[PDB]
């Protein structure tokens, strides 16, 4: 397994940002999960060769943060805020919704890969709830109108 | 990038105008209109400053720490030059508790305030090395604090000789991947270390031995937003802004059943009752209040809305996170969203809390359903009050808190539960 | 050195112990599960709980120093102590199965213990037996099973294999309540784990089981003893776990453990079986056993009228006592006596002149450590515990890796600086151990280094000892069985068969007048045999061995042993005077057949059914670290 | 129904304790045939251990497989003490007590008997209440009609 010359450019600028390389590890394994839609775990390896780090620490590392998904593949990652406040003021409305759309239900994602719907807790918008990323823009659900108009623009 | 993500409008109201001066608009302010605002120039005046009279002027200002512990300060940079250096300065843009959404706002608009009050305080405790480290998923406040970094660097407020002044600093910008525990001072810097978001036995503390086993500062985003206000206006006069004890502008989120939910920059000595019908614009519907969440950590009843919002004993504390929940809305369904995000966030590194908030939640969730027995309350009621005693962290230590008190404070509404 | 409190008793303690430390030292029992004397304190599963009077704060003891005057109370004179080991009892029993009916580790489980002692005695969180689930992943393995259920996430097995063994195969897996222990690479059984059984040991629960001996038996019904491990010349002190034949257990070894200073290695730990493996323990002369005292004297004959025309080769997995026994008897004899370890060893330490021997302690005294020849790990595996300074590497390199050796040469030697350890391995020097010991020998002159002679098996040093001087060549024994020089070869054990193939035996069997074979086995070289003779394994004699842990003496436990030393003592009656001996060397080359493997170093390890199924998945393997 | 006759392996009939359907999983066994993981408890709690024979074994599949449990009951105590330390209920004492014989071996109870044992005492009085006593009538030639009351 080898990463491309794109991505290994990207991995060696944060490698070699930081003083010491470890730290440049979430980084990594952001730009890997951005490139692939997953993190594959076949790329653990060749990525603690790149930080100088055993492999048992790397994969100790990405099982423990949230946003690190290693078994499914998706183009874009709908996290929906399933915390008290989106909770409050219609969390329920918006899965509701995504489903009328994409006939997913929370953790599942469609069979071409396009969208998986991720439940995480409070994403940090909470005045604007109820809160939901695709991938990196974070928007406030209005309706099943709007929110076919925002995903629509992604694929 | 020149296009960052999409981020939400949130609306922020000031009655001091300090913290929100431009942050209280939604946008980028880059260096240009940040000088032209007169910013910067409270680095140049502490530059000319020794290290040891910024360190006084922060004490004698009375500041505590905006990030839920209120430590003094003056004095955490005070026990860090106790030891010799290098010295590392961070910079805590976790912010992952529900309802919190304050730092962003200062993040994503003002990041050059931010960046003054990081080099100030790098100079001061003697820190030629300082981290932002912000969460995962706060990506547009990362590509925003890389670029105005870079502003910086051009400008000669970062980099080698800056000033002038003979002194060095470099601030790296380091990115969460989900996890409330990270924002833990030495999780962080476990998580800074490149390993497991896993918190440290203290003693030691992070002021003697913390990044790499150096003497480390770590201090909330709202907390260093004051430092430039500390030095430009003077410790004196900074001190005069509020109640003689709880000084200093204070950075209110307001969320839930209220008709203007956003950051509110008040005086500490505003009351609950004023955040919510004087500045938040009332409920919505106007429907009675029932309880405020003092973010996922306290549960204040109707009876308690006249309490200031300071850090006193019978004060509202915390981190002045405000989410309210009117009369038709369920505090036990409440108090499992509260279980549920402990489960989620338990760091698993310690017995009480690994199993605790997890059992918790469980059997929330039974007594929720009506599938509840005898035993099962029982229980709820054994592990809620021993996750705190021997739990290592504060997430073991308040992850029954809300839930507890919501028992003491609403016992009608959970024995509505009861077959 | 210091004077401390536990519950209103004055206790002196020497500065820079714990509480724990203390309290455990003076029988003061305190629950608890992460701390291991041998690992570093990881202060996660919160049952050493304490109440520090001076600070009126509950504590956790394993991480608490003692402080003269300070003032602890335990569960004895504490409520508060004891609710949260209620609470921290109950908390670990919410997920775990109820499986103690069908547990290995039922009876020696710290969880049922400590639960059954100090727990909440009831069900206070109502979980039913049939929803004790917790995230898990099989560690693909024909060794070691993982049960998350029954795990107490307490790290020992995490801080062993990266503190201990060193080799970094374990890792936690997603955080949380369902943090579970996964194996970095996965099929296991070929990664870098070592298979040593340390984290089957470590384990406080049977979270992480031995397969080999799941559902055999129960701990309570096996007998225990401790003695020396002769596998390989590193000498630690392990466990020998077997049954009688009584209403317990059968008659047999059934699995073997470290003590609490975790020295053993898979040989140890899975070779338990070798001991099992075709038993001879019973004086037979062809296929008909016979009494002892009828082979004593065929033996006493043959040696006082034809020992002149008789060879002796010893072997290194014989303690001292018997060595120097049969020694005495040959020097009675007249007879030849030689080791196969003369095709290496014995030239290597003649010309080096003079070694060095440290124990294994004394290898913290050192700055940097120089391996030359095999994989250190593979010969001496519990060694590479030790050896946590710079490494530097001359030859083959494996297992090694994770030490993350430096490569060098032997003109950079004279370049290190400040007491080297050069570990040395002669069998693997093929044609240069001449040359080598050369230049070890000037570096042990001019620079002070220690050279360290690390032998392959247990005994060859003391074989060394007093054979030098006047041992033969093995190729010339050989020779001369073929000229008709020697007539009857005492043979011991099967280290022979690392120069010669079967074959040559079948045929000497003819050849000879008379073939007797000294071993463990009624298969492999005794089968070609006039006269077997039963040769003791550990366990089944109370012979000393000059080992890197010091001269460590065994214990002779196991019931089906054969008396070894009191044989060969009853036939040295027969010699008093000192005769002489002969000796016969020859220039002619021996290669040694087979290179010494991780899970397989010699006849002993090769019969064990375990370590065959390890040595066939990673016979082929070079490479485990890059 | 208390009397501690014969003892008796209950067998796989569906009626199995959580305690054993936990473990199921690792166990080999066959539809009403005895319930038995070999666990020694019965043994272990028994003063008089020698009486019993139990072995078990490992199959190559992974699970456990119980080949072998005598118990002589000349030398037992008919003290249930074994029962008590049952954690998968299967032993069991039954109301058999006609077992007088000519040999000390007709005295040695093999598995397939504790099995067929068990099997017949939960045939015939396995939904039989917990009374002092089952039937009435065999104890009306000496206490007569007695009052009874809920
Ligand atoms: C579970 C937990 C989460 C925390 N999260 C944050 C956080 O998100 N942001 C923050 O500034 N401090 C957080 N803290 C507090 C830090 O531990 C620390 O006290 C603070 O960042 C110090 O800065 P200050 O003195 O300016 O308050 C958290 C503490 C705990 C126990
Ligand atoms: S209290 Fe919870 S979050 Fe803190 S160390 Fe223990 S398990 Fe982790
Ligand atoms: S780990 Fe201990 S308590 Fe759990 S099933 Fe096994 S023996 Fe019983
Ligand atoms: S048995 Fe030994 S080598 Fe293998 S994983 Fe466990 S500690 Fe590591
Ligand atoms: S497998 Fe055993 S040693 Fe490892 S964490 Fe679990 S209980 Fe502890
Ligand atoms: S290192 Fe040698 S002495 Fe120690 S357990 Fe392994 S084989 Fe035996
Ligand atoms: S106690 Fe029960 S399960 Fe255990 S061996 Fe005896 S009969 Fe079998
Ligand atoms: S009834 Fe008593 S004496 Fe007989 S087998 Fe059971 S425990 Fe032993
Ligand atoms: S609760 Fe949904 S964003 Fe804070
Ligand atoms: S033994 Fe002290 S915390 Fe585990």
């Amino acid at each position: 397994f080898e990463f491309p010359e794109e991505l290994k450019t990207k991995l060696q600028e944060h490698i070699n940002y930081f003083p010491k390389k470890r730290q440049a590890i979430l980084l990594c394994l952001h730009e890997i999960q951005n490139y692939y839609g997953y993190i594959p775990p076949e790329s653990l390896k060749p990525l603690a060769d790149m930080l100088e780090l055993p492999l048992n620490h790397v994969e100790g590392v990405v099982a423990f943060y949230d946003m690190f998904d290693r078994e499914d593949k998706a183009k874009y990652r709908i996290r929906v805020c399933v915390s008290i406040v989106c909770h409050l003021m219609g969390t329920n409305k918006l899965l509701k919704a995504l489903e009328n759309i994409l006939g997913i239900k929370p953790g599942e994602v469609t069979p071409d890969g396009k969208f998986k719907i991720v439940p995480v807790q409070c994403l940090g918008a909470c005045s604007e709830a109820p809160v939901f990323m695709v991938n990196d823009d974070e928007y406030k659900f209005e309706s099943e109108v709007q929110l076919n108009e925002i995903l629509s623009r992604y694929t | 990038m020149r296009s960052y993500p999409a981020i939400p409008r949130i609306y922020a109201e000031t009655t001091l105008n300090m913290l929100l001066k431009r942050a209280k608009k939604p946008r980028v302010h880059s260096i240009d209109e940040y000088l032209k605002d007169g910013g910067y120039q409270a680095l140049e005046k502490a530059l000319n400053m020794s290290p040891e009279e910024i360190i006084d002027w922060v004490d004698k200002s009375t500041l505590r720490g905006r990030g839920g512990a209120g430590f003094p300060t003056g004095k955490k940079w005070k026990f860090a030059v106790q030891n010799p250096g290098p010295r590392y300065f961070i910079c805590n843009a976790d912010e992952s508790e529900p309802g919190t959404f304050k730092d962003r706002i200062i993040i994503e608009r003002d990041p050059h305030l931010l960046i003054e009050g990081i080099i100030i305080s790098s100079y001061a405790i003697g820190a030629n090395e300082a981290y932002i480290y912000i969460r995962g998923e706060y990506p547009a406040g990362y590509y925003i604090l890389r670029d105005a970094i870079e502003e910086a660097k051009k400008k000669g407020f970062l980099g080698k000789n800056i000033l002038g002044s003979g002194f060095d600093l470099e601030i790296y910008v380091a990115r969460g991947a989900g996890a409330y525990i990270c924002g833990e001072e030495t999780a962080l810097i476990e998580s800074l270390e490149g390993k497991r978001g896993h918190p440290r036995l203290k003693p030691p503390y992070p002021v003697q031995k913390g990044l790499w086993g150096k003497p480390t500062v770590v201090n909330n985003v709202e907390t260093i937003a004051n430092v430039p206000f500390i030095i430009s206006m003077g410790w004196e006069e900074y001190r005069y802004i509020g109640p003689s004890d709880y000084a200093g502008p204070k950075l209110f989120p307001v969320s839930g059943k209220v008709k203007k939910p956003g950051v509110y920059e008040l005086p500490m000595n505003t009351t609950l009752r004023e955040v919510i019908f004087k500045y938040a614009g009332g409920t919505l519907g106007n429907k009675k209040v029932k309880a405020v969440f003092s973010g996922a950590l306290d549960c204040f009843s109707s009876e308690e809305l006249d309490i200031p919002m300071d850090y006193s004993p019978l004060g509202f504390g915390g981190t002045g996170t405000v989410i309210v929940l009117t009369e038709e809305d369920d505090i036990v369904e409440a108090a499992l969203k509260i279980a549920e995000f402990y489960e989620h966030e338990t760091c698993g590194q310690c017995t009480p809390c690994r199993v605790g908030c997890y059992e918790q939640a469980n059997l929330l969730e039974k007594i929720y359903k009506g599938e509840a027995t005898e035993q099962d309350w029982e229980g709820f009621d054994f592990v809620n009050r021993n996750i705190q005693p021997t739990s290592i962290c504060g997430l073991g230590a308040v992850a029954g808190r809300l839930i507890r008190q919501t028992l003491e404070k609403f016992p009608e509404e959970w024995e509505k539960y009861r077959k | 050195k210091v004077k401390i409190y536990i519950d209103d008793v004055e206790i002196e303690a020497e500065k820079g112990k714990t509480v724990l430390q203390v309290a455990l030292e003076n029988g003061i029992d305190i629950p608890y599960f992460c701390y291991h004397p041998r690992l570093s304190i990881a202060g996660a599963c919160r049952m050493c709980v304490v109440y520090w009077e001076d600070i009126n704060r509950l504590v956790i003891s394993c991480n608490l120093p003692v402080q003269e005057g300070m003032r602890v109370r335990t569960h004895r004179t504490s409520e508060m102590v004891r609710e949260q080991q209620k609470y921290l009892l109950q908390a670990l029993m919410t997920r775990h199965p109820l499986d103690c009916p069908i547990c290995d580790k039922a009876g020696e489980c710290d969880l049922q213990n400590l639960g059954a002692i100090y727990g909440p005695q009831k069900q206070i969180v109502p979980i039913s037996a049939l929803e004790k689930e917790r995230e898990e992943h099989d560690w693909e393995s024909d060794f070691l099973e993982y049960y998350s259920n029954r795990c107490v996430v307490c790290y020992r097995c995490t801080r062993a294999c990266d503190e201990v063994v060193g080799t970094r195969a374990l890792y936690v897996e997603d955080r949380g309540f369902h943090s579970n222990i996964v194996p970095a690479v996965r099929p296991m059984d070929t990664s870098t784990c070592e298979m040593c059984g340390i984290c089957v040991h470590v384990c406080p629960v049977g979270a992480i089981i031995s397969k080999p001996f799941k559902y055999w038996s129960r701990s309570w019904l096996l007998e225990k003893g401790r003695t020396v491990c002769n596998l390989c010349p590193v000498g630690c002190e392990i466990q020998i776990e077997y049954g009688v034949g009584d209403w317990r257990s059968k008659r047999k070894v059934y699995r073997t453990k470290p003590t609490d200073e975790l020295n053993i290695c898979a040989k140890g730990f899975f070779g338990y079986d070798s001991i099992n493996h075709k038993r001879l323990l019973k004086t037979k002369v062809g296929k008909r056993e016979e009494t002892p005292g009828n082979v004593v004297n065929l033996l006493t004959t043959i040696l006082t009228e034809h020992g002149g025309k008789t060879g002796i080769v010893f072997s290194a997995y014989l303690p001292k006592e018997v060595i120097d026994e049969v020694l005495r008897i040959a020097k009675a004899s007249q007879a030849y006596v030689t080791a196969p370890q003369s095709v290496d060893l014995f030239k290597f330490l003649d010309e080096l002149e003079e070694y060095d021997f440290p124990t294994v302690k004394e290898f913290e005294k050192a700055d940097a450590f120089v391996f030359i020849g095999d994989d250190i790990t593979s010969v001496a595996t519990v060694l590479s515990y030790y050896t946590k300074k710079k490494v530097y590497k001359i030859g083959k390199s494996v297992r090694d890796e994770k030490l993350q050796p430096e490569e060098i040469t032997y003109e950079d030697l004279q370049n290190l600086e400040g007491n080297v350890f050069v570990l040395v391995t002669p069998h693997a020097l093929n044609g240069e151990i001449k040359e080598v010991a050369t230049k070890l020998k000037e570096l042990k002159r001019e620079k002070g280094f220690k050279v360290i002679p690390v032998p392959k098996d247990a005994n060859a040093l003391y074989l060394y000892e007093v054979l030098k001087g006047i041992y033969s060549d093995l190729p010339a024994v050989m020779e001369a069985c073929e000229r008709g020089d020697i007539e009857n070869l005492i043979i011991f054990g099967e280290d022979i068969l690392e120069f010669y193939e079967d074959k040559v035996f079948e045929e000497l069997k003819e050849k000879l007048e008379h073939l007797v074979v000294v071993s463990p086995y009624e298969d492999g070289l005794s089968e070609y045999a006039h006269i077997k003779i039963p040769m003791s394994l550990m366990g089944e004699n109370e012979g000393t061995y000059k080992t890197f842990f010091g001269e460590v003496k065994g214990k002779k436990f196991l019931p089906w042993a054969f008396d070894d030393l009191a044989f060969w003592k009853y036939l040295g009656e027969n010699f008093k005077e000192e005769k002489g001996l002969k000796v016969v060397k020859s220039s002619s080359n021996l290669r040694r057949r087979f290179e010494p493997h991780l899970y397989r170093n010699n006849w002993i390890t090769q019969r064990s059914q375990n370590l065959s199924r390890l040595y066939e998945k990673n016979k082929d393997i070079t490479v485990y670290y890059e | 129904k208390r009397f501690r006759g014969a003892h008796g392996h209950y067998v796989w009939d569906g009626t199995e304790p959580d305690s054993l359907k936990a473990i199921e999983k690792f166990m080999s066994y066959e539809k009403a045939k005895s319930r038995c993981v070999a666990c020694y408890m019965c043994q272990t709690a028994c003063p008089m251990p020698t009486l019993f024979r139990i072995e078990a074994v490992q199959l190559p599949n992974g699970k456990k497989k119980v080949v072998r449990f005598d118990m002589n009951l000349l030398n037992c105590l008919f003290c249930g003490l074994c029962v008590d330390a049952c954690p998968v209920g299967c032993l069991t004492m039954t109301d058999i007590f006609e077992l007088a014989n000519y040999s000390r071996r007709n005295e040695v109870l093999r598995m397939e008997d504790l099995e067929k044992f068990a099997i017949d005492f939960k045939q015939r009085r396995g939904n039989e209440p917990d009374r002092i006593w089952p039937n009435d009538e065999e104890r009306e030639k000496l206490w007569g009609k007695i009052e009874w009351s809920g």
